[PDB]
């Protein structure tokens, strides 16, 4: 429950937060591993 | 395909060796010219 600052002379709100983590398997398969392979070939 | 590229690089390293750059060891020569040609076929 976020309350606004005191007025010397924004409105009160109820805020719901979602902290969410991405699951990176798609990018590991499609980008990272081919990049590792290409770097190995560049060696 | 990455492993095959590495294999091709190694095979080309083996192919283009010369006396002035490398020494042909007798065990290596006997293994790769007498044993393995017979084994594979
Ligand atoms: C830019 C930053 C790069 C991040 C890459 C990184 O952290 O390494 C990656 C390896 O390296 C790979 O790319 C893994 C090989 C491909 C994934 C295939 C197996 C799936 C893993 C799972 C089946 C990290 O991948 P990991 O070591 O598997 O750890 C990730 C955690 N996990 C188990 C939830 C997946």
């Amino acid at each position: 429950l976020i309350q606004p600052s005191v007025d010397p002379r924004r409105r009160e709100e109820v805020t719901f937060y979602l902290i969410i983590r991405r699951k990176p398997l798609f990018y590991l398969v499609n980008v990272i591993a081919p990049c590792i392979l290409i770097t190995l070939l560049a060696i | 395909v990455t492993m095959v590229v590495v294999i091709c690089v190694i095979v080309l390293n083996i192919h283009f060796r010369t006396p002035s750059t490398h020494v042909l060891s007798e065990p290596v020569k006997k293994l790769f010219l007498e044993t393995l040609p017979e084994i594979l076929h």
